[PDB]
RNA sequence: CCCGGCGAGGGGAGUGAAAAAGAACCUGAAACCGUGUACGUACAAGCAGUGGGAGCACGCUUAGGCGUGUGACUGCGUACC
RNA sequence: GUAACGGGGCUAAACCAUGCACCGAAGCUGCGGCAGCGACGCUUAUGCGUUGUUGGGUAGGGGAGCGUUCUGUAAGCCUGCGAAGGUGUGCUGUGAGGCAUGCUGGAGGUAUCAGAAGUGCGAAUGCUGACAUAAGUAACGAUAAAGCGGGUGAAAAGCCC
């Protein structure tokens, strides 16, 4: 059974069995993550929603890796005006593995 | 952030025969184009359109409304000779009845590449030279 | 034991700015100093 | 370079390029374009600063526990084997030797090392003084280094 | 046993040789050497002595037969050049460049 | 009249797809000649359909 | 001293030309055309980081729109029904089950139709 | 020892630590023309790149939209000084 | 050459009147990562905490750093037990750069830091070198042309006899 949840301002789609990527936790591997900020549970058919991020039912997960991303480069440039500059960024993350969704 | 992502796999067409029932030229027309994109239904594809396989077969089930009997844009010409040549709304029905509906969906086609990617899914095969009854597709009235 | 291996105060190791080489510059290119003039090209003084 | 008399111009504006003298420095061997200089750089330093540097460096050799007095830092002969076997026995090789006296009997001896140096105590210069592992001197040189510093 | 024949400093350019060379490319040695014998072209005569030479040492020396060989590689690259003075209008003394090409035949077993 | 930019190597190879060099496009196996039979042509010993007709 | 220009252009070449692999023609082998190619790229790459989001949103709205028009009222009346029932952050990327089975949020849409014309 | 003029040029055999030291021999780029493999091109097209990406070879697909290389198709989009 | 609603299309899908909705930018905002610097808290040789406007940028100002050739410590130490150089990928840092490593390589190399410089090319209708290009395009040198037989010769559409 498929479901949608909130991790931060990043919004997250998931099924049962799925590995998903989210915003940095202080949490490390070997711990359990859970989101009760689940907005609905649906399969082919989206339910009726009275309160925002319904408190009924859970998404159980566990951390499987906390690390830091590899280095992408961002180029800042403007023609004719002779402007050229360069930046890097990596960003941290936490990967979670969904161990089950309620019914 | 990470999850399922849009693809050329998530695509649905199937075969439709559009037998309209006296619908006015443009309320047929804009629906034929719309479905030839798939905007009558879900896309989820930032790339080539999902479309449907559309046969037009009705040909002559068109009517008019307004003074667009003669004023309508179908004007065309060539560098070969000078002037303008023309065709009327009544001309376009009176010979090859397909033609009015065909160049109603023509002008809705996007850019260069995508408007061609749509075109290869549409079929008329000339006014009154039809053979698509041999398939018997999913019927459609409008 | 060592020699010439001193990391001195902030004035003895001074370099100011160098802008002449590399494309990414602020006085290397675009004339000498400004555009379509004397200091902006070869010259800049004749008299004191 | 030569080109005082010659130009690859002789009127042009039709043709190719806006360069027109053969002695130009951007040619392979016409010269160099970064400007020109002498690459030795004589520099004296002011007298209280120089002498007050040599005071810094002498304090440093003391904070590091390197200064020695010994009887007989030199033999009586130019012969390398007599000095070189006396300093090896005394565990005193690889040293900055400051002599208070200077002659050929010390300067032509102890030559059996790659690390051995001789300077005079009334002229001990700050580039010798900061290098080498230990400074051995004798009691006479130690006298004369003070006199160089005052 | 495997053989290289070259002819370096050969009178043709490599763009001009590749024309004939792709006609015999991968045809097997014995068949390729016949179709080329009955071509009455001077470029085709030029490659021929180098094709025959590749095959001829393989059937000898450290081996036998021809039918066991195949033409595994055949290529041409731009070698040196000789410069010549072409006659032209108003005494213009423009260069015309005579490209010598380095011609390589490889025969091997399959 | 001239150009605008230096040609690419894709350009050169496509232009030759229909303008490269061609020969006699093989020959047949023999039956009657001293040489190998040139397809539907007489040999230099002459025997094709019969006798030494060619002698040069 | 003389400097023969070194092993610094050798290291800079290997960086640029590596980023410039999969590029057509002279844009992989000629450093000038490469340098140019690399700049056009890094401009494209930073623009489409955002610009992807703007494009995908059109689709996210349009899968909601078809599903809702079969199930009653249209898309904009449905977002305002949802604003009325449950506030929400008003999700457009709301479901992957909007792409297949055009029946979804049907209870919410009938509610919305009653709440606005 | 093989092809050829008596030639041009190379290979094989044998030498040496090394011939990816073979005589212009030092290790060796790039422009420069061709081969070999992978994958792509017959409904298709704009600074040729980015975004999404069928697919196919290879990776126990990390089973978890995925990795490497390439890329139908297509959103969007005007080189650098 | 349709080709001012941008176009299809529209005679109500228009225009006008009233009003509502939605969508719609690196903006507004939340999330994760970070910059410099003010105010306050612990309170320091060295730091860390709360909070804050803030970070589109050329000319131009002012500071700092990298590596390259060379040097100084290099007087030492590693080395065919694989040094310089060449090159594909992976990692890593804001970036210049740096490092791991397969292939290549058969002797040289080394910081940190300070000092010297012919110091990074892609541009100056630049100088020199190798060598590419429209192209298998254009050219066939008073058409004192040439035939065919025999031959030199490894070979003869043009040669010699």
């Amino acid at each position: 059974m498929y479901a949608v949840f909130q991790s931060g301002g990043k919004q997250h789609r998931v099924s049962e069995g799925q590995t998903v990527r989210l915003e940095k936790l202080d949490i490390a591997t070997g711990e359990t993550v859970e989101f009760a900020e689940v907005l609905m549970i649906a399969n082919g058919e989206e339910v009726k929603i009275g309160v925002p991020f319904v408190d009924g039912g859970v998404i159980k997960a566990e951390v499987v890796a906390h690390g830091r991303g590899e280095k992408v480069k961002i180029v800042k440039f403007r023609r004719r005006k002779h402007y050229r500059k360069q930046q890097g960024h990596r960003q941290w993350f936490t990967d979670v593995k969904i161990t089950g969704i309620s019914a | 952030m990470k999850t399922f992502t849009a693809k050329p796999e998530t695509v649905k067409r199937d075969w439709y025969v559009v037998d309209a029932t006296g619908k006015t030229l443009g309320r047929l027309a804009t629906e034929l184009a719309r479905r030839l994109r798939g905007k009558h239904k879900a896309e989820y594809t930032p790339h080539v359109d999902t479309g449907d396989y559309i046969i037009v077969l009705n040909a002559d089930k068109v009517a008019v409304t307004g003074n667009k009997r003669t004023d309508k844009v179908y004007y065309h010409h060539t560098g070969h000779i000078g002037g303008i040549k023309q065709a009327t709304f009544e001309e376009m029905i009176a010979r090859r009845p397909e033609r009015v509906i065909e160049i109603a969906v023509k002008g809705m086609l996007p850019k260069g590449p995508l408007g061609r990617a749509m075109f290869r899914k549409l079929k008329v095969y000339a006014g009154n030279e039809h053979n698509h009854a041999a398939q018997q597709p999913q019927v459609l009235d409008i | 034991m060592r020699l010439n291996t001193l990391s001195p105060a902030e004035g003895s190791k001074k370099a100011g700015k160098r802008l002449g080489r590399g494309i990414g510059s602020g006085l290397g290119k675009t004339g000498g100093r400004g555009h379509k003039g004397q200091k902006s090209r070869s010259g800049g003084g004749v008299r004191r | 370079v030569t080109g005082s008399g010659k130009k690859p111009w002789r009127q042009k504006g039709t043709g190719r390029a806006r360069s027109g003298s053969i002695k130009s420095p951007i040619w392979r061997s016409g010269g160099v374009t970064f400007a020109a200089r002498p690459q030795d750089h004589s520099q004296k330093v002011n007298k209280k600063m120089y002498r007050g540097a040599l005071k810094s460096i002498l304090s440093e050799l003391v904070r590091q526990d390197r200064l020695i007095v010994v009887e007989k830092f030199s033999v009586e002969a130019p012969k390398t084997k007599l000095l070189a076997q006396k300093l090896k026995d005394m565990a005193l090789e690889d040293v900055l030797i400051i002599t208070g006296e200077l002659d050929e009997n010390l300067f032509l001896a102890a030559r059996n090392l790659h690390k051995v140096d001789v300077r005079d105590a009334t002229g001990i210069d700050p580039v010798s003084l900061i290098a080498f592992d230990k400074v051995v001197m004798t009691a006479d040189a130690v006298k004369q280094v003070e006199e160089m510093l005052a | 046993m495997e053989t290289i024949a070259k002819h370096r400093h050969a009178r043709s350019s490599a763009q001009k040789v590749r024309l004939v060379a792709d006609l015999i490319r991968g045809k097997k040695v014995s068949q390729a050497l016949d179709i080329l014998t009955y071509t009455n072209k001077k470029a085709a005569v030029l490659v021929k002595k180098v094709l025959e030479s590749a095959i001829a040492n393989a059937e000898h020396n450290d081996g036998a037969d021809i039918d066991d060989l195949k033409v595994t590689k055949i290529f041409v690259d731009e070698g040196p050049s000789m410069k010549r003075i072409m006659p032209r209008a108003k005494g213009r003394a423009d260069r015309i460049l005579k490209r010598t090409s380095h011609i390589t035949v490889v025969v091997s077993d399959r | 009249a001239v150009q605008q930019n230096k040609p690419t190597r894709s350009k050169r190879g496509m232009r030759r797809s229909h303008d490269a060099l061609t020969a006699v496009t093989s020959l047949s196996v023999d039956k009657t000649s001293g040489e190998k039979h040139l397809r539907h042509h007489i040999t230099a010993d002459g025997y094709y359909r019969g006798r030494k007709v060619i002698a040069k | 001293a003389r400097v023969k220009r070194g092993v610094i252009a050798r290291a800079r070449h290997k960086k640029i030309l590596k980023q410039a692999k999969g590029y057509y023609g002279a844009r992989s082998r000629v450093y000038r055309v490469a340098f140019q190619a690399v700049i056009k790229a890094g401009q494209y790459a930073y623009r489409d980081r955002r610009q992807r989001k703007r494009q995908f949103r059109q689709l996210w709205i349009a899968r909601i729109n078809a599903a809702a028009r079969q199930n009653g009222i249209s898309y904009s009346k449905f977002i305002n029904g949802l604003k009325k029932a449950s506030v929400e952050i008003d999700r457009k990327i709301l479901a992957d089950i909007a792409v297949f089975d055009k029946v979804a949020f049907t209870a919410l849409v009938e509610k919305a139709k009653a709440a606005l014309a």
